[PDB]
């Protein structure tokens, strides 16, 4: 998580060592992009199924309603 | 003096990305980047970018940075 929380500090860090990295070989590095970043798609599936679980008591607070 | 001729007038560009949002969703979100080419700055481009300039440019910037900011935006 720390790759999509702090993908800014990992690219500067990441753009300083492979600029040190380079330099061994001749090679100056403009820019130090980090781009790509997935993760688990279950944990994303029981996140949604907690909000639908969420939504399953508003539905019963509505029903609540209906049963006054 | 190899001419190759090159496009000044615009050449536009889409990128997507696959972000993990502030609430973990996975936010898909479409980008229309309109990149052009210089005149009296050809030279980045025409060579060491290729004549492929942009296409060796655009694409994982976009993805960078739709995935920052969507990282740090909810749905």
């Amino acid at each position: 998580g720390e790759l999509i929380t702090q993908r800014e500090l990992v690219s500067r860090q990441v753009s300083d060592d492979l600029t040190e990295r380079a330099a061994t070989f001749g090679l100056i590095l403009d820019d130090v992009s980090l781009t790509h970043l997935t993760f688990g798609k279950e944990f994303t599936e029981a996140v949604e199924a907690k909000q639908v679980a969420q939504q399953e008591a508003e539905r019963a607070r509505f029903v609540v309603e209906k049963a006054e | 003096q190899y001419p190759i001729i090159y496009d000044i007038r615009a050449r536009p560009r889409k990128i997507s990305s696959p972000t993990g949002s502030k609430d973990l969703q996975m936010v898909n979100i479409s980008l229309r980047v309109l990149s052009r080419p210089n005149a009296q700055e050809l030279p980045s481009m025409y060579q060491r970018l290729g004549l492929d300039y942009e296409e060796r440019v655009l694409p994982s910037i976009v993805n960078e940075v739709l995935k920052s900011v969507v990282a740090k935006f909810n749905a």
